């Protein structure tokens, strides 16, 4: 029987936990209001348990990835965000997902921040109060379950647009800010997916402010940047990403804005492998930039004598 | 702002909270009654008339108000303000106890030709100690007193009224019997000194009651000095069962004593390790400057709670990002390093930023 | 050892309170008292308060010993009202003590 | 099953495969497997990474009961640094090793 | 009854002997092991091997509780790396009391 008590119940190991929570609030002397929020967030984990993730931690994160691709998957299959996008993008957001539980009254971001974390609502019901000028809160949307917020602050890169409160015990997937944009990065098509179902989501009822003006910088810019990359990472020498980027897409004979493909910079700083590869891919070797310049001409220029020659045959 | 009803009253109200105060002493004193009133009378005298009537009068006002009384959904975690999902959960929950323990069940057994099952129907009004269990739940749920030492001062709770009950159980298998058959009861046939409980029914409530809890506690304790004992087969039963449980409870009670001495203190584990130390700081008989910067170690891991880093690993970034630009971040945007930095990225530093002291 | 001399120091109180609460009642209906209808062996402990200061304190210890461990060998109860009380009393606080003598 | 190492990660943790079958691949942004070595027992994998200070070419997924004998990316480069001479003319033949594998550049 | 290093194998470890009785023998090819000395309480080994840098040159044999201070051989090397004249003043110490051992190097 004392092994069994010793053992500990739910309830006891809530009071230890709770204790050095206050110790240290009382310790730090946080406030009522900030002793109050996080009280009552870990008194959810402890009455929900929501929190007993943390035997997950021990599991290795193939297994882990492969439970949230049961559990999360279904909900972000759901989120307006992702649609119409590529598996392998919406696998990246549901590993790099965490759970969270936010008890009703708590807001979760405020108008103006920085979103750090971008939200997907999977079991709740939140607010969108929009702080005007004169301060009033008007409710925009009432976010209800399978939807996402955060999202457009982190993708237009402005500030939050609208104030998140809590109505009823949300479920939250959050995704940091910094991973979205990675994996953003790392799949351009599925990004140019997500900025045209922005674009559409305008179409649609997604309630916004101000304006967007996003797709269309996408089009350009995702386009315009692998050409560049491909040009920067021959410039710099990285020949390894060098191979990646022709092959993702653009074209190896694409031209920055000034005109200059990669073999230019390649040859005037002197890459005998990023050459090779540009010759495989046939670039042409006579191109002339802005500024009427050949590839040739600049490893001359430079005396790259073995790119010299490489150009000249 | 959401009570436009007049009617429903917040459960955290200061009057309610007076009340539900009250409610729990009438609880604790007619859930303690109740054994008495059902084992020591046959029937209640006209002495206890009006506290009888009066008792099921003040748990009938509990039962109507607490369809007035807001309950924090558990699905919302939002006070329902609604009264007929309020109603709803009364009635489907412990409506039916409380009602049927709320009549005048003595009346009823009077009215009834003097029918003993009828009065054994005053065992519902035992389900009032639902009260008490609620005001203990409220307890440990508190932080102010210990988890433990609440789930032993409920045990001892627990104990005192399995006593007393058993204690009313006993004396009520004794007067099961006919009064021809009181030397084979175990009071009838009680000589304890020069007095004789002959005529038990006769004897006062109170000596009847003092002797009874006298057996109960004594056997409580397993003390059985075996002055009393079971002398019927009735009275053998009652005392197995009564027995073999309180083994459980009695180990129960040990069991959790235990917990809260195994458990520790922040304080013991500390001199634990002060005790180690202090040990080795002699074994190598080290200068007392050494063993004072030793103890200074010691002494600021635990007091500035260096060990206290990682409870908040778990509060969402939200709060954990609060608390971090509340506590770390003044310092980090005067650090002369991160000078004209954006704050973002100062927020960034100070979410990862540990605490660490250095003795001098 | 707090524990130990807590328990020894209750004893002996309790042994003290127990043979007082016999000295309550008149020395003529002694025979309602614990110790005034006391036939242990063949030695009767009829005049209780006549007895060695020694016997009656061995003899209210013994009792307060017994129960301490709960061995209630029976010979000795408490036949008063007010007997039972305090022993009521006496056994349920030291029940907690030992409790607490065998956690710790 | 589970990824020993990821690629695109610099790897602090050289592994020795020496009981069970590992599985190397780099998977393509589009989810597309390509094991590119199969490294048995009595092999090696992550020392590229960590001499290198590069990120992990592919990542390693384990195929059997894979027994391997972990070293610490500062245990390594120690041996070779914080133990100086131990990590001096020994790590130049683990250089000449690595050139000699003909991929690495 | 221990060894602590044997004649030959490579030292990894300097030695310091603050109580107890070790030996240090020379196992020679008859079978045997001829004992060098007597290692006592404030002696030490493993240090003609880390500053001759040559081969153990006798096996230390337990037979007593021996409290043995040991150093690193790494710790060793660096250390005198950085005190170059403590240094010199150790291998004074090792020529002026060759007569220690007639065996020695």
């Amino acid at each position: 029987i004392t092994a069994l008590i010793v053992k500990g119940s739910n309830t006891e190991r809530f009071r230890d936990k709770m204790n050095d929570l206050i110790s240290f609030m009382n310790r730090k002397k946080l406030g009522r209001d900030l002793r109050s929020q996080i009280t009552g967030h870990v008194r959810l984990q402890y009455d929900s348990h929501y929190t007993d993730t943390v035997m997950l931690q021990d599991i290795p994160a193939s297994i882990r990835a492969k439970i949230a691709q049961l559990l999360y998957l279904p909900y972000i299959k759901k989120v307006p965000l992702f649609k119409g996008c590529s598996t392998e993008f919406i696998n990246q957001i549901v590993i790099r997902l965490h759970e969270e539980y936010f008890l009703p009254g708590e807001v979760i971001t405020e108008q103006g921040n920085v979103v750090d974390h971008l939200y997907f609502v999977c079991e709740g019901l939140l607010e969108a109060l929009v702080t005007k000028t004169d301060g009033s809160e008007e409710s925009v949307t009432l976010l209800g379950p399978h939807t996402s917020f955060g999202d457009i602050s982190i993708i237009c890169n402005i500030s939050q647009p609208f104030t998140v409160r809590v109505c009823e015990l949300c479920h939250l997937l959050r995704l940091d800010k910094q991973s979205f944009s990675n994996i953003l990065e790392i799949y351009f098509h599925d990004g140019r997916t997500i900025l045209n179902n922005i674009m559409e989501e305008k179409e649609s009822n997604d309630r916004i402010k101000k304006l967007e003006s996003d797709i269309v910088i996408h089009i350009g810019k995702q386009e315009a940047e692998l050409a560049l990359k491909v040009n920067s990472a021959a410039f710099q020498g990285d020949f390894y990403q060098l191979k990646s980027l022709i092959r993702s897409g653009a074209d190896p004979n694409k031209t920055d804005y000034d005109g200059r493909s990669p073999l230019h910079l390649a040859a005037c700083r002197g890459y005998e492998d990023i050459t090779l590869f540009l010759i495989q891919e046939g670039v042409d070797v006579n191109l002339k930039d802005k500024f009427g310049h050949t590839p040739l001409f600049e490893a001359v220029k430079a005396g790259q004598e073995g790119v010299i020659g490489l150009l000249v045959k | 702002g959401h009570n436009d009803y007049k009617y429903i009253i917040h459960p955290k109200n200061r009057w309610y909270k007076a009340w539900e105060m009250f409610i729990l002493v009438w609880a604790i004193y007619s859930s303690l009654f109740t054994p008495m009133e059902f084992g020591f009378f046959r029937g209640l005298p006209e002495r206890l008339f009006v506290l009888d009537i009066v008792g099921q009068i003040a748990f009938l006002v509990d039962i109507v108000l607490q369809f007035f009384v807001a309950y924090r959904d558990t699905q919302t975690y939002r006070t329902v303000y609604k009264p007929t999902r309020i109603a709803f959960r009364y009635l489907k929950s412990h409506f039916l106890m409380d009602f049927i323990g709320c009549f005048p069940w003595d009346l009823i057994y009077k009215a009834s030709g003097k029918h003993e099952l009828v009065r054994y129907l005053l065992w519902i009004r035992l389900f009032r100690v639902r009260k008490v269990v609620e005001f203990f739940q409220r307890l440990e749920k508190d932080t102010r007193i210990n988890y433990l030492f609440t789930r032993i001062l409920k045990l001892l709770f627990v104990e005192v009224y399995c006593t007393h009950t058993a204690a009313c159980i006993f004396y009520y298998l004794a007067t099961t019997l006919p009064p021809e058959n009181e030397g084979y009861t175990w009071i009838g046939s009680l000589k304890l000194g020069d007095y004789s409980y002959e005529n038990f029914r006769e004897i006062d409530l109170w000596k009847r009651y003092t002797t009874a809890l006298y057996f109960a506690i004594v056997t409580m304790a397993t003390v059985g000095y075996g002055d009393i004992h079971a002398v019927n087969l009735r009275e053998m039963i009652f005392v197995m069962i009564y027995v073999s449980f309180d083994m459980v409870l009695g180990a129960y009670l040990i069991g959790n004593i235990t917990a809260l001495i195994v458990k520790g203190s922040n304080t013991e584990r500390f001199r634990d390790k002060m005790n180690d130390l202090i040990s080795f700081m002699n074994r190598k008989k080290l200068g007392r400057d050494l063993r004072s910067q030793i103890t200074g170690h010691v002494r600021l891991q635990y007091d500035s709670h260096y060990t206290d880093t990682v409870m908040l690993q778990d509060i969402p970034a939200s709060i954990r990002a609060k608390i971090a630009q509340l506590l770390y971040l003044p310092y980090i945007k005067k650090v002369p390093l991160f000078k004209g930095c954006s704050t973002e990225f100062i927020n960034q530093i100070v979410i990862r930023l540990h605490e660490e002291y250095f003795l001098p």
